RNA sequence: GAGCUGUAAGUAAGCUUUGAUCCAGAGAUUUCCGAAUGGGGAAACCCAGCAUGAGUUAUGUCAUGUUAUCGAUAUGUGAAUACAUAGCAUAUCAGAAGGCACACCCGGAGAACUGAAACAUCUUAGUACCCGGAGGAAGAGAAAGAAAAUUCGAUUCCCUUAGUAGCGGCGAGCGAAACGGGAAGAGCCCAAACCAACAAGCUUGCUUGUUGGGGUUGUAGGACACUCUAGUUACAAAGGACGACAUUAGACGAAUCAUCUGGAAAGAUGAAUCAAAGAAGGUAAUAAUCCUGUAGUCGAAAAUGUUGUCUCUCUUGAGUGGAUCCUGAGUACGACGGAGCACGUGAAAUUCCGUCGGAAUCUGGGAGGACCAUCUCCUAAGGCUAAAUACUCUCUAGUGACCGAUAGUGAACCAGUACCGUGAGGGAAAGGUGAAAAGCACCCCGGAAGGGGAGUGAAAUAGAACCUGAAACCGUGUGCU
RNA sequence: UGAGUAGCGAAAGACGGGUGAGAAUCCCGUCCACCGAUUGACUAAGGUUUCCAGAGGAAGGCUCGUCCGCUCUGGGUUAGUCGGGUCCUAAGCUGAGGCCGACAGGCGUAGGCGAUGGAUAACAGGUUGAUAUUCCUGUACCACCUAUAUCG
RNA sequence: UAGGGUGCCCGUACCGCAAACCGACACAGGUAGUCAAGAUGAGAAUUCUAAGGUGAGCGAGCGAACUCUCGU
C-alpha cells in the first residue's frame, strides 16, 4: 500500500502532475488524502477529498520519477525499494 | 454483592421521597432481603423496610424496526440510619 | 403383541380371496398357549407356540 | 497478562476492581458525572484477565 | 505491519511500533429453557431434600455439589412356604434416551383416484403416507450354482440379448434370465467326532453341565494310527510405539511514456517493453505493462488426516492308512390357506410364512421347470466380508450458446417476514443519485410544506417521491371547423 | 366511467371570553337539554401501556381541528393480613410396577397434578398529575427466633 | 392411644355494557358478578328528579314531488 507521510505523484485525475504528501488513508475501501488534491467546497468552506490510491505512484529518492515498489529482505525483516534505482525508499 | 444495578432519579416518585427513601434498579431475580442485606453492605447504613415492584417490557422504543426495552425490577428502600444512597 | 418365547413364532399377514379372487387383508395367528416353563430364576409362565411344546420342554 | 502474582492478591484484586472501580464508575455514569466514560470498558476486562489466569492455575 | 473501537451516519472517551484492529491452530468462559432428568408445569417459570460453606446474638436469606426412569452389576439380599426365592435397600457405569439431509439403504404394514375408452379379476403398484433400524454407504456374498463344452468357478454394478421366451377377461397391459464384453478383486472362522483339565454327583467315566486343545470337507474331508520338519488391525485375533506428505493463516511476483477531445483516458495518434504471466475484477470512459492479481517458486508454533519403514504382536505346514466314529432335526419334506419368483394355481419346478403330520446318515442328501430311470453338477437346515455401486444438509476451487428484478429460489430487500387462521398451515410486495456527499452556506414569500434564486457538480426535469421515463388518464395555450 | 353523484352510523344546543397563521368543531364560563334498576360506582375474563405531564399537526379521526385512545420526548404499578404459591381436594388428566397390542401405542394400580368449592392473621383517615386494605399517621392481629411434667 | 427481633415469590397503572374485550371499522349486536336514593306505588313497573355523568366527530338553509316514523 501507501503509508501516510510519503510524497507522491497524482498519476491520473484532474489534479495529475501534482504532487504531495499522503495525509490520511481509507484502507478499507483503497482511498488516500493527498495535500492540495482534489480541494472541494462544501455548505462555504474548502477542504481535501479522497482519491483511489490506484492514481498516485511513489517518486524515486534518486530521479524524482514516478516509480513501482518492490520488497527485499536485508535483514530479518522487509524493506521497500524503487524499481527504477534500488534504494530503499 | 452488586445485585443493585442503578440509582433512579426521577422527578417526583424518587425526589420527593429521598427524605428517607432511596430508589434503585436491581437485578431481575433477587429478593427484597437480598436488597436489604446488600444495602447495608455496600453504604454501611441500617435499612429499616424495602419495597419491590417489576416492570414490564415497553414497546415503546421503535425506530425504523420496533422493538421492545428490557424487563425491569425497581426497589424502594427505607434507612433507619444514614443517607446518600444517590447523588 | 406376543410371539412364542423359545422359537420365535408371530403372526403373519396375507390375503383371503373370494371365489372371484376379490382380495382382502387378514392375519395369521400363532398357536401360543399359557404354560408355566421352568427356568430358574423362578419357574414363569409365558407364552408358547403348541409346535414347540412336542418332543421336549419343562413344565 | 503477565500479572504474575501471588493468587491472594489474585483475589484482592477481583475484589478490588470488581466492584470497587466498575461500581463506582457505573453509579457516577448514571447520575451524570462521569466523563472519560472509557475507563468502564478497562476495569472490565481488566476484570476479565485476573479471572482467566487464576483458572489456567486451576 | 499502521491504523482501530461491526452496521450506522455523529458526537464523547479512548487504544496503538513496548506491535492495536485483523487472519489461523489450541485453551478458558458459556445465564434460563429444551431428551431435560430433584418434584410440578399454561418451554424459557414455581417449590424442595441432603452435604458443605458465607451471614446473623438467633431464626429468616444466600453460594456450590448431589438427588429422575429403564438396563446391567457388587453387595445387605434372610417373604405368604420352614429355609430359600418374590420384594425392598445401598454402591458403580462417557450404558440407553433425543435430533437431523422422511437424499440414499434394509424390514413391518400398506391405498386410492387413474387405465381397460363400463368394471368385479388385472393395472395404477408393493408406488404415496406411516412406523422401526442403522450406515457412510447399505443390502448381497464364497455354489445342496450355471449349464450340456475340447466346461465354468463367491457376490455387486454396466452394455447387450430384448421388448426376446413367456405371463394374461390370454383383454388393457406385465416382462425375464443364462451366455458374452468389461469395472472391481478378501476370503475365511465356527458346530460335530476325539485328547487333557473342572466341580457336583448314585460305580469314575460327570459335553451328566463348565474350560483349553482339535477340526472345517466333495478332490469327499476330518477324527483316528504313521514319518517329518509366514506378520497382513477392512474378514482372518486384537492393544500400543516408529518420518515423509495433505488441510487449516501467508510471502515474493516482469514490463509505458508523451499529445488531442474530455469533468475524468484505459479511447484515437506516436514511439517502447514483458511474457511459463494476454484468466478476471477495480480504477472518474474501453488497461498484458495504475491497483488487486495471474505463470512460477517459497512457507507452518500448533491441531487433524493419511501414509512408509522399525518395533509390538501372532504362528509347526504337509503326505500316506484306512476297522470304526463325526459331518448343523421337529430341520428337509408332504396336505390345507397365503405370498414371492417376468411366471394370475396352471401341467408350476426353485423359495418363504401360519396349522397339522414328519426322513436318511456317505450305498447318504439335493438340483438339471409336473413325475420316473440313467448320466452330469453340487454338499441345505450356523455366521462374517473390502472394491467396483447410490445420494448430497455441508466445506474448498471452478464451469455455463443458464435468469437478469412480473425473470432467477417463496425470499438480490434485514422473508418464511407484514400478516391471516383457534389450530395444523398459507405468503407476499419492496433494486439503481453521483466518479466523489462535494447531500443546496446564504437571501426572499410562507406558520410549516413547498418554491424562486445563488452556489456544488460535467449535468439539479441528477435534490434522496433520486438512471431512462413510455401508454392509458388529467390539464394549459393555441391554427382550421 | 358512473360523478362532484350515494353516503357522512339512532340523540339539543346557545351565546360570552380566550389561544392561535387559521375556530360551528379546542380551553374556561352562564343558560338550556338527556340518562338516573342506569349513559352512575366497583370489580372477573379479555386486551396489554391505551394511564400522566410537556411539546406536534404529515398520515388516522367519515367534516374541522390550535384537539385526541394518533406522532415525539420524559415519567407512572410499592403488601407478613387483598387474589393466587410455600395448605386441601371435584370432574378430568397423568401414572413406577402391571395387563393388552403388526409398530406406533391403548388401558390401568399405588402415587401425583387440579377449583368454579373448603381452610387461612387489618382497620379507619390523609396524600400525588399518574399507586393505595400496598406509601404515611394512629390503633391491631398472626407464625417463627433469641434471652430473663410436655411432644404425641 | 402406639410412641428485643425475623417474615419470601406472582398480580396490582388503565378501559371493563365499552372509542381500549369478541364482531376486518372510533360498528344500533354480545359480555359473568356486587351496590341500588326521593315523590308515586304491589313493585328493581310508570312519569319527573338525586349522587354522578352526558350533549353522541359534519353543518347552514328552504319547508317541492316521492319514501320512512308520528297526530287528527
Amino acid at each position: 500500500h501507501i503509508k501516510k507521510g510519503d510524497n507522491v505523484k497524482v498519476i491520473a485525475g484532474k489534479d495529475k502532475g501534482k504532487e504531495g504528501k499522503v495525509i490520511a488513508t481509507l484502507p478499507k475501501k483503497d482511498r488516500v488524502v493527498v495535500e492540495g488534491v482534489n480541494i472541494m467546497k462544501k455548505h462555504i468552506l474548502e477542504t481535501e477529498a479522497a482519491i483511489h490510491v490506484s492514481n498516485v505512484q511513489l517518486l524515486d529518492p534518486k530521479t524524482n520519477e514516478p516509480t513501482r515498489v518492490g520488497y527485499k529482505f536485508v535483514d530479518g525483516k522487509k524493506v521497500r525499494i524503487a524499481k527504477k534505482s534500488g534504494e530503499e525508499i | 454483592r452488586d445485585i443493585l444495578k442503578r440509582p433512579v432519579i426521577t422527578e417526583k416518585s424518587s425526589e420527593a421521597m429521598a427524605e428517607d427513601k432511596y430508589t434503585f434498579d436491581v437485578d431481575t431475580r433477587v429478593n427484597k432481603t437480598q436488597v436489604k442485606m446488600a444495602v447495608e453492605e455496600i453504604f454501611n447504613v441500617k435499612v429499616a423496610s424495602v419495597n419491590i415492584m417489576n416492570y414490564k417490557p415497553k414497546k415503546k422504543r421503535m425506530g425504523r424496526y420496533q422493538g421492545y426495552t428490557n424487563k425491569r425490577r425497581k426497589a424502594i428502600v427505607t434507612l433507619k440510619e444514614g443517607s446518600d444512597d444517590l447523588f | 403383541g406376543k410371539q412364542c418365547f423359545v422359537t420365535g413364532r408371530k403372526a403373519s399377514t396375507g390375503n383371503r380371496r373370494s371365489h372371484a379372487l376379490n382380495s382382502t387383508k387378514r392375519r395369521w395367528n400363532a398357536n401360543l398357549q399359557k404354560v408355566r416353563i421352568l427356568v430358574d430364576g423362578k419357574p414363569k409362565k409365558v407364552w408358547v407356540s403348541a409346535r414347540a411344546l412336542k418332543s421336549g420342554k419343562v413344565t | 497478562k503477565e500479572i504474575r502474582n501471588l493468587t491472594t492478591s489474585e483475589i484482592e484484586e477481583q475484589i478490588k476492581s470488581s466492584k470497587e472501580e466498575l461500581f463506582n464508575l457505573r453509579f457516577q455514569l448514571a447520575t451524570g458525572q462521569l466523563e472519560e466514560t472509557a475507563r468502564i470498558r478497562t476495569v472490565r476486562k481488566t476484570i476479565a484477565r485476573l479471572k482467566t489466569v487464576a483458572r489456567e492455575r486451576e
